[PDB]
Formats: structure tokens, C-alpha cells, sequence
């Protein structure tokens, strides 16, 4: 297939053979192709909302078979797991759950493929493709987090911690 | 310690002993047939200058031209094990176990041997 | 030594101490003779590697 | 269990309204663009010139010797050029993974 | 109604090769066609 | 024989490199899976009945260094060694399967004939560091 | 058949054994064989690709079809017709001849435990919907690509 | 005397120096262990702190367990990327159980 | 469009009303489609059914947004700042000065 | 072809070396680096390299190679005639002359196939 | 007629002092698109020869 | 001369490893920093000794 | 009567291609006879080199000079617009429908598309989906309580 996703597009294993002396394959479905992506075709537009979701699951997935090597190359593996980066890229995708148009779902998905093929081949810098796998509600596992705001405000509404923290600066 | 004789002799063998004795990659073969070859090379040099042959020296080019076509060919070899799908290390060309190498391993290419 | 990198190096340390031992015995000019051409095919070995 | 009049045992076949039968409907479609009978096999027809023994049917021209094994990956690359949806992991793909 | 001349598809090219030349001007000659030539 | 429980890695080491044992079954636990209470009843029925193992018992929970030490990947784990090298490991809860790899490592090693002075009990870093300086160190020399 | 007089013909699709293939792009066939005919027939019959066949069934006496097979046959002449057979039906095949054992684990390409030696298959009534993988066999000699 | 019952020659030599136990024939057609392949999935779900292990039934649904259209994918992910395997697209859109996805694995013989 | 043999220019316009902003691309017809269509769904949002390349062009790395519109501000939504408890830039809420 | 003269100049070539290497770190007292996360990263034009191992070349020149080796045997083996040229009788030229044509043929035969040239 | 080629600008006016659209054709643009066309085949120097001679400005590319 | 078209160029069939890329590519990019890229563009480059073979233009690092 | 029709067609154009074939002069069946007796002997090179040349390829090396002209410079032939308006575009497989219930297994999932179907019958707007940001303890706190 002359696809970037072709099962041809793999990276020989050794310098004289692709697999071995008696078979042929390659990993391109969790690394990295062998040729760079000339280019990426659109989405055939689904008529049906159904295969709209397909489009969904099917890229979800994509992603999630490759954020493992996503974490090693960007020196990442730290701020979170791999299935970390998965449940907080679900969440990215849950808060997009009530669309329902199927071709802004196409160009979606068209998009997020394009962004997953940048940060596959580091052309995206990691502190800036990592907002994607931030956890939501939850501080990074790199580093100490502050709990201030949770003992001091302690059980008190997101409306009176809202309220004292305030919207705008102080002083002007 | 040892006189030239002894050595060069010795150390001729002694390099046929290591061609064999070291994992059999083309690339380290011919690696170990070209020193092979300047062994033969020194060894009629000395053998020359010993017993004032004219012929024995002639020799020394002899081999150096023999030991160029060689390793042209074995160049030429090389590259051809890209097409056959053949890996240069050729313990792993077939299936046989050996405990030389810790990571030999060779498997059907299915997924699944039975169904239900 | 399996790499084959410091197998071409100690080749060509090998090469180097057998002009030495000319050298010593008085052979010199096929000390040069053997240099520049063991030099050329250690340098298209070094190419051949790359590969 | 019974027979049909082909070797293929008797059964009931999908709903009307299903996904299935709409499924099994465009491939038989898609089947008869390359003179593939029900089992996944290139058959005779038309002799084509330029290209040995490969026959031509009605919907379209076969793609391999007649009784021959419809690739997949060959129908997918002639229909589809260059375009993939998402990166399908077939039996194929799944077996390479699996030797690397 | 007679059928059409045959026309190859190597034909219609802006620009011939040898093979297509000696197809094309077959019967004829370099010169003959497009005329001659100078340095 | 018996179980013999260690919280802490050092004392585990220091007994087992001590006692020296031809045959031994390591037991590694965590409290995450809930599967390691019958884990912890299979490897004390199967102690009794085999005399021939030495039956050690480490929690990774309070011996978290035990964990990295001993390659341990998934609890609960069944090393089963012989002369402190790895003989096989079971990652799982299966006291037929734990018993069927202990009676194979038992007979294999029964019908070994090692040489004399060549068959003393070895830490267990001591082969991978054997490899390791065979195959890694050399590769990290030539590529860092 | 046991047929009497005057009764009709049997249809063919009735007498059809169905072989389900898993071919070495790992795709799914389905071909059609008969009883008292070799697997390798059948294969070579329907065009089943992965099958080398280099000494193409053997020898023609004391083969390795027969029941019993005979003591003074040579077996199989090569380890082309690799056929990894499911285990309902290896099992039912039962235990290898040895010199079928012998051709297959002087294979140069890796075999498994439920190989079998095609053209040493007899297709049989209880051979029926059998699944069976065909990996690429490997080519003996320089005459397999002519 | 030629004892045909001895199957044994150069050609099936199973002798490794990865396995100190040695493997029973030389084919490499090991299948993972129930238990072990039980257990591994076990903490790719204890990697989800939404579904409690210690009363896991395994041929309840996904959705019964606590996992949504996405986390089913995420977790069939993760366990690929434990065995280090890839599901076939019909597989993997067909898992309705871990208990499904555990025949699975062990009808595979590449898992590791 | 240009028309050599004719020596003329022609415009066409397309209208849009669907909210998608769906319409069939002809970069398989021309090939200066590619790099425009690219351009124009990148900037204006339009969803270019069968098109040969759907990247981005001009847009910065792992941002998703059609600043070539009425919509979006001149200024954006993010600026690149240097983090030092990062060592790199990163990407934050941008405060821009008004005149 | 030089000595053990020889051998006692690379001795004081690496002398030099060291000297050069005194310079260096004296230079190294008026300066401090500060870590960072690129520093001590590979640079390929202000971007992060995809590899780092396995960054292969084709050697679509090995004919050329091999041709090299053989014409450099070639030429080392017309060395002595040139150098006792004055000496020449007609067997001696017969012989360079017939060697030379035997390389202008070999040359020859390789521009005919095409193998002089890159190839994909 | 710019001196790399035809450099057009397309300007939609609502009636206000402000253009309501201002979409500019660069020719740079379109030379530079033919690069890959042209460009394969050919070695590292020649690609290089061939990103002179296009005579591409990249403000005009992605303005 | 003689023919040399099969020496010029090299087509890829389904599943074949011999007219497969039987190479890891040289994938460099001709990046901002180059004096040839005039220093805003990013060309992803996939080289085969030194050919160029595919080219991906990363433009836009001028955008403004 | 589907079977009939189709047969009849065939019928027809292969009686069209053996009119093609028997209606041939004796100069065409002697250019047939010597280019049957050449493909007897055709090597994989010779068969490229006539696609080639029928494709326009260059034939000598003064046209390899103007390879890419033909082989590469000409554009790919725009699609159809019958392939653009197409009922669905899943990748083609085979119909495991007499297969057994093994093989089905690794057919397309047509139950989840039912289901999917059912859920958006039913679903058809939602409301949408808010993940709160507000500050939580880590549920597991591994990074923050390891030793080691
Ligand atoms: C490696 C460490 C250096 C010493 C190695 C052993 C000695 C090698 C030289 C022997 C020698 O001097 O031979 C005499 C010959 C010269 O002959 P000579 O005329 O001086 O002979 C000595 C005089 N008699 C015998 C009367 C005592 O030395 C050479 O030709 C040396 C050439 C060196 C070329 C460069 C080598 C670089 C190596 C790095
Ligand atoms: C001719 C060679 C002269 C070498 C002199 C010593 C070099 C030196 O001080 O290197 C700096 C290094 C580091 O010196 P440093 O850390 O004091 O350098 C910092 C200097 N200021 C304060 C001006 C920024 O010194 C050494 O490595 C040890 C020197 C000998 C004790
Ligand atoms: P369930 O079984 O849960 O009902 O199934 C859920 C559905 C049906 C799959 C679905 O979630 C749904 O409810 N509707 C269909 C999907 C939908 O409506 N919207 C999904 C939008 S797709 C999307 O927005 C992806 C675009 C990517 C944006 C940027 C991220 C790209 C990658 C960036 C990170 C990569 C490297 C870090
Ligand atoms: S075809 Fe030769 S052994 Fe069967």
C-alpha cells in the first residue's frame, strides 16, 4: 500500500533482511515508518454518524498503540504513565463527545492524525504536545504539588474558592 | 623470543585458526582473509630476504593483487546478501540451535497453531 | 572482539605491526608497498561497515 | 447438516435491515469487479491479451490465474490508491508485528 | 459508421523518442518530415 | 521445608546467600493484586511437601528494593532457582502449574553432573552482570 | 455407494470436503477436496499458494497415503508440503511415521508441533471443515523458482 | 538395530543458553500460562483505578466493570502492549470480556 | 483560473451554507490545489472532501484552530513563553497590550 | 622510509599534542558552561534528530570501490617498470605496453555497462 | 508581473476604511509547491541548485 | 551508451522485499538553520544516497 | 435466467475475440508464431523493458537523460466522480459467511455498527461532556510515596 500506514512502510530489522531469513515484516503500528508521510488523503466522509464514531475509535486507538514510544522519545515517560496519557487523552475526547456532525467529525479526526504524526516524528516539542496527556484534575508525576488551596479550602465551594482567589490582578 | 621463521609460520596458522574460531559474519571473514593474506605476504618477504630469491619477493605483489580481487569479490558478495533477504551474521541464515548465541530464537510465522 | 569496527581496526593494527616487523627486518619499500594499499581496503572496508 | 447447491451447508442468512447483509451485498458487488466468485477465487472468462492466463468476466477483469486466491491487500490497493482511512490491522499486519 | 483510426496511446505526447519517431515517420524519412537540420 | 518471611531485602539476600541452597523458591507478593491470599496458601501447602526447595518469601510492598534486585515484573512471582541462578519463573496464582515447574527444575537438575569446584551457589546478579559485561558494556563502549 | 438400479446420481457438492486455509498473507480459504485424494491434490488442484511441493508427492509405489503404510517405502522426499493442521483434527491424525517425522524437523524453516506433510494426507470424511495454515515453505533447490 | 521409535537427531537439538531448564522440543510454540496472562491483565486494569480486582468477574462486560467506549480501547492497548501483540481489527472490535481477551492470548503463541 | 488559448481570467465562486463547510477538493485535478486548498481549510476551517494532502501548512505544531477568521482575534488564544522549571517553551494563556 | 627517528618524532608530534593540550584547559579556566537540556543533544538545523544509531548510507558506489581496488594493484604493479624504464628491452616493453591495454580495456568494459555511474 | 512571477492581490471592500478580505497570491508560493515535483531524482546538490533557482522568498510563501 | 533504465530507477510491488526499500531512510530535514533553506523553512528530506526521494516542506515558521 | 443472460454475453464477446484471432492474414500468424517463440525465451527484463515501451519509457541513454519526463513528470489521471459518490469505503475483505464460527471471529464487527446505529436513534443530541479541573489527590500516589 503506498501509504504512510502501508504495511510495507516498516524499518528492516537488520541492514540485509526485513525480518528474518524465512519471513518478511516490520513495526511500523507502534514506532515509526521508514519513509516520511509525502501525504495524508482525506477521510472518505461518512455519511453516517455511526461510522463517524468508527472514525473515533479507530483513531483513538491508533494513538493509543503508539504513546508508549511517544513518552521514550520525548523524555516524558516521568510526567505520566502510558496509560495515563490514554485516560487523560479519553477525557480530551469525552469533553468532544456531543458532536454529531459527521464530517466536522472528519476533519477532526483528519487533524488529530496530523498532530499524532507530528509528535510521532519529533516535530512537535514535547512541553507542547504534552497538554493533550495533562491529567485534568490531577498534578503531573514529575514533580511536588500544592495542596494549599485543597486544606484551606477545605470542603468549601469551587464558587468561594473562585471567590478568594479572585479574577483579575489587585493591584490594577 | 621465537625466530622469524617460527613466528611468521606460527602466526600464519595461527590467523587460519581465528578465521575459523570467530563468528562466521562474511564481513569479519573477509576481514580475516585479507590479514591471511598479508601473512603470506610477509612470510615470502622473509623467506625472500632470507635466501636472496628474487622470486619469493616477486610474490609480494602477486599476493597483494590476488588479496585485491578477493576482496573485491567479497564486497560484492556482501552487497548481494541485501537482495536474498540473507542476514550477514550467518548462524542466523538457519533454523539449528546453538548456545553460542544468547539470543536465537526462531518462530513459525503464525499467530495461532490451533483453532478451537 | 565481535564489532566489527574494532575488528577492522585491529586489522589494521595488524597491518601497521607488519610493516613494523619489515621495517626492522629491512624491507621497507614493501613496508609502503603494503601500507598504501592495506590503507585503500581498510578505507572501502570502513565505507563497506557504513553500509 | 444439509447442503445447498453449492458444497456450502444451509443457513439462515442475516436480517434484512442488518449492517450485515448490506455488508455482504457491497462485497459481492465488490467481488464481481474482479471476477472473484463467493469464495475469494479468480475464475475463467474472456481470454485478455498481454496478460497470460489471467480471464475477464462481466463486471470487470480478474486480477490473478482463473481459480486463483483474491488478495485483500491487492483489492484494497486498486480500489483504494492511496487512501487510508485509518491504519487497518489485517492478519497480515498482525503477523508481521508479530515476526518483528 | 467505419470505425475510428487506431491511436496509440504513446501518441498525443509533446515530445517523441526514438521508438516513437520510427513510428511515426514510418514509410518516411527525418528529412524527409521535418526537414533538415543544422549545426 | 518452610516458609521463611522477609519484610526487608537486605536480610532476604543475606540469608539466602548464606544458606547457599541447591533449590530454591522465592515467593514475591504485593498487596495491589488480590489474588496474592491464595498465592500465599499455595506456597505454604506446596513448602511442606517439598524438602528439597528452600521456601523464602518476600512482601515487595516492605521490600521494595527486592523487586528491582530480583527482576520481579508482575506479583505474584515464583522464582524458582537453582544454585542462585534462574531457573524458571511463574508470574501468576496456579499451585498445579508452581508444582509442575518445581518438580521439572527438581529433576533436571537431578540428572545434572556438574564438575567438581564448578558447582557453588552464585548470587543471582552474578550471571546477568556476566552477560553484562560480555554483551552490554561493550555495546554502551562503542555506542555512549 | 451401495447404489441399485435405476437410482440417480449423487450430487457432487454432497460428497465435498472442506478445507479452511489460513494463507501465509494470512488470509482466509475455503477449497474443496475429496476423499481418497491427497491434501497436496487438493491444494495444488484449487491453486493454494505457500505450497512449494519440490519432490511433488513422493514416490508413486509404497506412498505414504496407503493403509498401512508400507515398511520398505522411502516416505517423503522433501519439506514442502508444510501444512500446520488445528488440533481436533492433528489429533485425530495421531502420531507421525518416522520418516515423515524425520523430512519435518530437517526443514529449514521453523515447523510447529500439529505440522503435517501434505502429500502424506489422505483426505478422509472426518477431514471435513478442517483448518489448516500454510506459511511459505522453503525452496530446496535451484529448479523451485524455474 | 534401527529403532524407529527415536525421533531424536542433530536436526531437533532444543539445547538454549537463554533457558537454563531447557524447552521440550525446539519449536518455539510456548503459549503463556493462564495465570500468568490473568495476572498481567490484572495490573493493566490495576493501571485503571476506576474497576475493583478483588471481586473481578471475568465474563462480565466491559461496560458492568466500569469501562466506557474509550477505556476498552485504552485497556486493550495497554494489554497489547504488555504481551506485545497486535489485535486483528474484527479481534479487537469483538472483545466483549477480559475473559474473551484472555483466550485470546493464550491461543497465541507470540505472546511474551 | 487563467486560459492561455484564450487569454482570459475566470472566478469562480462557490457558496457554502452548511455548517460543516464541506466541498470536494480538485487538488487530484490541479496540482496548485494542494498547497491552497491546504492553506484555505487551514485557515478558514474548509473541509476538503478527497483531497491529496489534509496537513496543516502554515499553523504552528499541535494547535487546531482557523485564525483566517471573522471569529478569532488578531492576537490568538496562546503565546510561546520560555518555562524554566520546563528548560523549553511552552505554550500559555497569552496577556496582550492594548493601545 | 624513516627510523626509529621517525618513531621519536610521533613520540614529540604527541608531545605537542600535549602542549596543545595545556593551552586548552588553561582556556578552559576562562569559562563556564551551564547544563541544559539540548546542549549535549545531537544538532540537526534547530530540530530534535529522529535517529541516533542507525543513520545508513546506500553505497550505490561499491563498483566503484572494487574498481578502485583493482586499478590501485594495477598501478602499484607498473610501478617497477617505470622506475627501471632506461633498462627496457623488448620484452619488458611489450609487457607494460600489453598491461597497460589490458587496464584501458578493463576500463573500457566498465564504461559500456553503465556501472561507472550511481544507481537506485 | 513581479520578478517572480505573477504576484496578485484579491481584495474584497465591504465599503469601510478596513479591507474586508485582503488574500494574497505569491509566486514564490507555487515555485516553491513544484520543488518536490521537480526536485526528486535528484542528489543533495541539485536540490540545493534547485531551491536557488526558483528564486522563492519565504514572506511572500507564509505571510 | 547502452540502456541503464533498470540501474535508474526502482519501483516497489505489494510485498515485495527486493523492490522495497530494503534501507533505513535517511530522513534529515533541510532545516531553518541551513544556508541553502534561506533559514525559514523546514524541508523534511528522505534521502538514499543522497537522492532526494521524498520531500515534506515544513513552511510556515514565517507565518505571521 | 441471470446465469443464462450472463452466459449468453460471454458467449458473444468470446466469439468477437475468436473472430479477432481466426480472421488473421498469414503474414499476422507468422509475426504470431515468431512472437510466441521469443516469449519462450523472454527473461523478466525483456518482459519490463516491452511494458516500459509501451509505457513511453526512454530506450537509450541519451533519452535516459529525459527519464523523468515520462516516468514521472506526467500527473496521475484525476478520479471519477462515480468512485467519489460510492456507497461506503471500508477495506475490502473476505465474506467469511460458510467459514466456520473461528474464522468469523476475525470478520468485521457488523454487530458493533448495529449497536452504534441504535445508540445514535437514540442519542441524537447530548449534552456536552465538562471535565472538572477543579484540584484532586492523585489517585495513585506512587510518585510521591516510593522510596525506591
Ligand atoms: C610501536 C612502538 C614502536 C617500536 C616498534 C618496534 C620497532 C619498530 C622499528 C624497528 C626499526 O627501527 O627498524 C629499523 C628500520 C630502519 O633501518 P635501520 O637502517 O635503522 O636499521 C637499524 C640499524 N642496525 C640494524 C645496524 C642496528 O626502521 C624503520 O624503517 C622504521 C620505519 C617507521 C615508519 C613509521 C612507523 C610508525 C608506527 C606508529
Ligand atoms: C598552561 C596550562 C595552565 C593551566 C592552569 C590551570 C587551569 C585551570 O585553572 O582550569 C580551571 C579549572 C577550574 O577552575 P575554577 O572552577 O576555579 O574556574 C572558575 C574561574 N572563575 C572563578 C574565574 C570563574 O581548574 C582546575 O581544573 C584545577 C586547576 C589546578 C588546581
Ligand atoms: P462509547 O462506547 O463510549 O459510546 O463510544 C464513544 C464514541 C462513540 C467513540 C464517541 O466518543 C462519541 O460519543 N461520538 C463520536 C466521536 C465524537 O463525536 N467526537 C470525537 C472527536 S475526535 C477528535 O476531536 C480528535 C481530534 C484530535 C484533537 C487533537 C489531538 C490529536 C493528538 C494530539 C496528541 C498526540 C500526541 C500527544
Ligand atoms: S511434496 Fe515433498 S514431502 Fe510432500
Amino acid at each position: 500500500m503506498n501509504h504512510y500506514w502501508g504495511s510495507s512502510n516498516t524499518i528492516p530489522a537488520s541492514s540485509t533482511q526485513n525480518n528474518n531469513y524465512f519471513s518478511g515484516g516490520g513495526n511500523n503500528v507502534t514506532i515509526r515508518g521508514n519513509e516520511i508521510m509525502e501525504r495524508l488523503p482525506s477521510q472518505t466522509p461518512s455519511q453516517n454518524m455511526v461510522q463517524a464514531s468508527m472514525k473515533t475509535l479507530r483513531f483513538y486507538r491508533k494513538f493509543c498503540r503508539l504513546i508508549p514510544f511517544i513518552l521514550r522519545i520525548h523524555n516524558i515517560g516521568t510526567k505520566f504513565t502510558a496509560q495515563q496519557a490514554m485516560i487523560n487523552f479519553g477525557n480530551y475526547i469525552r469533553e468532544r463527545n456531543h458532536y454529531r456532525d459527521p464530517g466536522l467529525i472528519d476533519h477532526r479526526i483528519q487533524l488529530g492524525y496530523e498532530l499524532l504524526y507530528e509528535a510521532e516524528m519529533h516535530f512537535s516539542q514535547h512541553t507542547i504536545l504534552m497538554q493533550y496527556l495533562s491529567p485534568y484534575n490531577t498534578p503531573l508525576s514529575d514533580r511536588g504539588y500544592s495542596y494549599l488551596e485543597k486544606v484551606k479550602y477545605g470542603n468549601k465551594s469551587k464558587f468561594l474558592q473562585g471567590f478568594y482567589k479572585g479574577n483579575k490582578p489587585t493591584e490594577f | 623470543m621465537l625466530t622469524w621463521i617460527s613466528f611468521w609460520s606460527l602466526i600464519f596458522w595461527l590467523i587460519l585458526i581465528i578465521l575459523v574460531l570467530k563468528p562466521k559474519n562474511f564481513i569479519s571473514i573477509l576481514f580475516m582473509s585479507e590479514l591471511t593474506w598479508l601473512a603470506l605476504y610477509c612470510l615470502s618477504l622473509l623467506f625472500g630476504a632470507i635466501y636472496c630469491d628474487i622470486t619469493l619477493l616477486s610474490i609480494s605483489f602477486f599476493i597483494l593483487g590476488v588479496a585485491g580481487l578477493e576482496f573485491s569479490f567479497g564486497i560484492l558478495i556482501a552487497i548481494l546478501y541485501k537482495n536474498l533477504n540473507e542476514s550477514l551474521n550467518t548462524d542466523l541464515n538457519n533454523n539449528n540451535n546453538n548456545q553460542n548465541i544468547f539470543d536465537k530464537n526462531f518462530k513459525t510465522p503464525l499467530e495461532k497453531i490451533n483453532w478451537q | 572482539n565481535n564489532n566489527l569496527y574494532y575488528i577492522l581496526l585491529y586489522i589494521f593494527l595488524e597491518i601497521v605491526f607488519f610493516g613494523l616487523f619489515l621495517c626492522l627486518y629491512q624491507l621497507e619499500l614493501f613496508t609502503g608497498f603494503l601500507w598504501v594499499a592495506e590503507f585503500a581496503i581498510v578505507f572501502i572496508a570502513v565505507v563497506l561497515l557504513f553500509y | 447438516r444439509r447442503r445447498s447447491v453449492d458444497g456450502n451447508a444451509i443457513r439462515q442468512p442475516h436480517k434484512v435491515g442488518t449492517y450485515a447483509a448490506e455488508k455482504q451485498r457491497l462485497l459481492a458487488e465488490e467481488r464481481a469487479k474482479f471476477n472473484v466468485d463467493h469464495l475469494g477465487r479468480y475464475k475463467g472468462g474472456l481470454p485478455v491479451k498481454g496478460k497470460g492466463s489471467i480471464r475477464k468476466g462481466i463486471h470487470g477483469e480478474g486480477f490473478g490465474a482463473p481459480s486463483h486466491a483474491h488478495d485483500a491487500l491487492i483489492h484494497q490497493i486498486k480500489q483504494s490508491k492511496d487512501t487510508m482511512d485509518y491504519q487497518n490491522i489485517t492478519n497480515e499486519v498482525a503477523q508481521n508485528f508479530a515476526n518483528h | 459508421s467505419p470505425a475510428p483510426p487506431t491511436i496509440g496511446q504513446v501518441e498525443l505526447e509533446p515530445f517523441k523518442f526514438n521508438h516513437e519517431r520510427d513510428q511515426l515517420i514510418y514509410g518516411y524519412t527525418m528529412e524527409e518530415l521535418y526537414g533538415k537540420k543544422f549545426g | 521445608s518452610r516458609v521463611r518471611s522477609f519484610n526487608d531485602f537486605k536480610a532476604a539476600k543475606t540469608y539466602i546467600d548464606t544458606l547457599k541452597p541447591k533449590l530454591a523458591c522465592l515467593y514475591f507478593r504485593a498487596d495491589w493484586n488480590p489474588l496474592c491470599e491464595q498465592a500465599d496458601k499455595d506456597f505454604d501447602k506446596l513448602s511442606d511437601t517439598h524438602l528439597e526447595y528452600e521456601f523464602v518469601k518476600i512482601d515487595i510492598d516492605k521490600a521494595p528494593q527486592a523487586k528491582g534486585y530480583f527482576a520481579v515484573r508482575c506479583e505474584p512471582e515464583f522464582l524458582l532457582l537453582c544454585l542462585g541462578q534462574e531457573m524458571t519463573r511463574q508470574t501468576g496464582q496456579n499451585q498445579r502449574n508452581l508444582e509442575h515447574r518445581l518438580f521439572k527444575v527438581q529433576e533436571y537438575v537431578k540428572g545434572l553432573n556438574f564438575p567438581a569446584g564448578m558447582d557453588t551457589y552464585e548470587e543471582f546478579h552474578e550471571q546477568y552482570m556476566a552477560e553484562h559485561t560480555q554483551l552490554d558494556k561493550e555495546i554502551n563502549e562503542w555506542a555512549r | 455407494h451401495h447404489h441399485h438400479a435405476g437410482d440417480q446420481a449423487d450430487r457432487v457438492a454432497d460428497k465435498i470436503i472442506w478445507i479452511n486455509i489460513q494463507n501465509r498473507i494470512g488470509q482466509f480459504e475455503r477449497i474443496s477436496a475429496f476423499e481418497g485424494e491427497s491434501l497436496l491434490e487438493a491444494l495444488q488442484r484449487n491453486k493454494v499458494a505457500g505450497i512449494v511441493a519440490t519432490c511433488e508427492g513422493g514416490e508413486d509405489i509404497n506412498t505414504m497415503l496407503e493403509k498401512p503404510i508400507d515398511p520398505v517405502t522411502y516416505g517423503p522426499f522433501c519439506s514442502s508440503c508444510q501444512v500446520v493442521v488445528s488440533n481436533p483434527w492433528r489429533n485425530k491424525m495421531g502420531n507421525l511415521h518416522y520418516l515423515e517425522e524425520r523430512n519435518l524437523v530437517r526443514s529449514s524453516y521453523p515447523t510447529t508441533e500439529n505440522s503435517r506433510l501434505a502429500c502424506c494426507i489422505l483426505v478422509e470424511k472426518w477431514m471435513n471443515e478442517m483448518i489448516i495454515s500454510i506459511p511459505q515453505n522453503p525452496n530446496s533447490v535451484y529448479e523451485d523458482n524455474m | 538395530f534401527q529403532d524407529n521409535q527415536d525421533r531424536s537427531r542433530v536436526e531437533t537439538n532444543s539445547a538454549t543458553w537463554a533457558h537454563n531448564l531447557p524447552k521440550e522440543n525446539k519449536f518455539n510454540t510456548e503459549t503463556l500460562e493462564k495465570q500468568e496472562v490473568e495476572s498481567r491483565i490484572l495490573k493493566v486494569l490495576s493501571n485503571f483505578e476506576q474497576v475493583n480486582l478483588k471481586n473481578l468477574r471475568w465474563e462480565q462486560n466491559f461496560k458492568k466493570l466500569g469501562l466506557d467506549s474509550l477505556d476498552q480501547t485504552a485497556l486493550l492497548a495497554s494489554i497489547e502492549h504488555e504481551f506485545t501483540i497486535l489485535f486483528p481489527d474484527g479481534v479487537f472490535e469483538g472483545f466483549e470480556n477480559l475473559e474473551q481477551v484472555v483466550n485470546y492470548i493464550l491461543k497465541n503463541i507470540n505472546a511474551v | 483560473y487563467y486560459n492561455y488559448f484564450l487569454k482570459s481570467k475566470l472566478t469562480l465562486f462557490i457558496i457554502l451554507n452548511n455548517l460543516n463547510k464541506s466541498i470536494d477538493s480538485i487538488d487530484r485535478i490541479f496540482a496548485n490545489a494542494n498547497w491552497l486548498e491546504r492553506e484555505t481549510s487551514e485557515m478558514y476551517g474548509i473541509n476538503y472532501k478527497w483531497k491529496i494532502d489534509t496537513r496543516k501548512l502554515l499553523l504552528d505544531y499541535s494547535k487546531i484552530e482557523n485564525p483566517m477568521l471573522k471569529e478569532f482575534q488578531s492576537e490568538g488564544t496562546q503565546d510561546a513563553f520560555y518555562n524554566i522549571f520546563e528548560n523549553q517553551v511552552v505554550v500559555l494563556k497569552n496577556e496582550t497590550v492594548e493601545l | 622510509m624513516g627510523d626509529a627517528v621517525v618513531i621519536h618524532l610521533i613520540q614529540n608530534v604527541l608531545i605537542f599534542g600535549i602542549i596543545f593540550w595545556l593551552l586548552t584547559w588553561g582556556a578552559e579556566y576562562f569559562y563556564t558552561v551551564k547544563q541544559q537540556l539540548t546542549k549535549k543533544q545531537f544538532y540537526e538545523c534547530g530540530f530534535k534528530s529522529i535517529s541516533e544509531l542507525n543513520i545508513q548510507i546506500n553505497f550505490n558506489f561499491f563498483m566503484l570501490a572494487v574498481f578502485l581496488i583493482l586499478y590501485d594493484v594495477e598501478f602499484t604493479f607498473l610501478f617497477p617498470v617505470l622506475f627501471n624504464f632506461s633498462m627496457f628491452s623488448t620484452t619488458e616493453l611489450f609487457l607494460a605496453f600489453f598491461f597497460i591495454f589490458l587496464i584501458l580495456v578493463s576500463l573500457l568494459y566498465d564504461w559500456l555497462n553503465n556501472v561507472l555511474s550511481w544507481s537506485a | 508581473e513581479s520578478p517572480k512571477g505573477e504576484f496578485g492581490v484579491s481584495m474584497l471592500s465591504d465599503g469601510s476604511n478596513k479591507p474586508y478580505k485582503c488574500k494574497v497570491r505569491s509566486p514564490a508560493l507555487h515555485h516553491l509547491q513544484v520543488l518536490p515535483k521537480i526536485g526528486k531524482g535528484h542528489f543533495l546538490a541539485d536540490l540545493v541548485a534547485l531551491v536557488g533557482t526558483v528564486d522563492i522568498v519565504f514572506g511572500e510563501i507564509d505571510r | 551508451m547502452n540502456r541503464s533504465i533498470f540501474q535508474l530507477w526502482k519501483p516497489e510491488s505489494p510485498r515485495s522485499n527486493v523492490n522495497s526499500k530494503q534501507i533505513k531512510t535517511m530522513n534529515v530535514n533541510f532545516g531553518p538553520q541551513h544556508p541553502a533553506a534561506h533559514g525559514v523553512l523546514r524541508l523534511i528530506l528522505q534521502l538514499n544516497g543522497e537522492i532526494a526521494e521524498r520531500f515534506d516542506p515544513h513552511i510556515g515558521l514565517l507565518h505571521r | 435466467r441471470q446465469v443464462l443472460q450472463e452466459h449468453h454475453q460471454e458467449c458473444v464477446q468470446l466469439a468477437r475475440i475468436h473472430a479477432e484471432e481466426t480472421e488473421k492474414s498469414f503474414r499476422e500468424v507468422l509475426n504470431d508464431f515468431d512472437r510466441i517463440t521469443a516469449e519462450a525465451e523472454y527473461d523478466h527484463e525483456s518482459l519490463a523493458l516491452q511494458k516500459m515501451r509501451d509505457l513511453g519509457f526512454p530506450m537509450e541513454g541519451e533519452e535516459e537523460e529525459y527519464i523523468e519526463q515520462r516516468v514521472f513528470m506526467r500527473e496521475q489521471l484525476p478520479p471519477l466522480e462515480s468512485e467519489f459518490w460510492k456507497k461506503n469505503y471500508d477495506p475490502y475483505e473476505q465474506d467469511l459467511f460458510h467459514f466456520p464460527d473461528s474464522f468469523k471471529a476475525y470478520q468485521q464487527q457488523y454487530k458493533r455498527y448495529d449497536e452504534a446505529k441504535k445508540y445514535f436513534e437514540e442519542n441524537p443530541n447530548v449534552e456536552a461532556t465538562i471535565i472538572d479541573r477543579e484540584f484532586k489527590e492523585p489517585t495513585n500516589k506512587k510518585p510521591w510515596t516510593r522510596k525506591y
